[PDB]
């Protein structure tokens, strides 16, 4: 999910928009 | 752009950033 | 808990703490 | 709704706590 | 709501959150 | 003390108003 | 050091970081 | 007080250091 | 991504995110 | 400039990005 | 005043506190 | 750099202000 895609691995601000609405 | 460690509210405040008016989701669980 | 006045990124702050491990959705208007 | 009432009037934990998944 | 780690800065920014104008006293010496 | 019960252990929404003035 | 414009939050954060160890207490109006 | 010294005019950090425990 | 309205430190915040590694410079007018 | 923008009307990240170093 | 850990987003939320209208620079590859 | 000074090692407010413009 998004915390192992961010927080736990590194994540771009494109990869962040993969949980926009 | 540049690729970072986002947790917590951090990571919210991100996808506040990132999404802004569409909204967003956070759902650790997944 | 008090009423709160929350606007921007401080809603999203505020949802994080409130929600936890659930996470929330943020769902703007427009 | 809840993005703009906190922000142009007042919300409770209570209210936002219904935003949680 | 939820528990969860509340360190540092989100600690205190979590009680303004909760306490709000009552106010709090953040005391970390104890 | 408050940096015990949140920080280093986890504490409730509840738990945090015991700092309330 | 500058003066400063703090609502909210912010006066929490800035009171974090100028207290440090020692804490504070946030204590508004009413 | 310092709250709204700061919100609704401006404040030093060094008042903000007079309510440091 | 979504435009923003950043005022105080929340541009620095996003100036943080945006800029990762690369660091920014925060330049106000005055 | 960028800080006055952002704050009194909108900026986008890509503005933002001409900031990073 | 104290000396503390400032990291990430709070190392320049901290460096926008003390610099405030005379700006600063965040470079952390030095 | 700052990060060494201020994340790494502690730093001070002053210590800060030597990122300042
Ligand atoms: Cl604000
Ligand atoms: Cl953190
Ligand atoms: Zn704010
Ligand atoms: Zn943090």
């Amino acid at each position: 999910g998004i915390v192992e895609q961010c927080c736990t691995s590194i994540c771009s601000l494109y990869q962040l928009e993969n949980y926009c609405n | 752009f540049v690729n970072q460690h986002l947790c917590g509210s951090h990571l919210v405040e991100a996808l506040y950033l990132v999404c802004g008016e569409r909204g967003f989701f956070y759902t650790p669980k997944t």
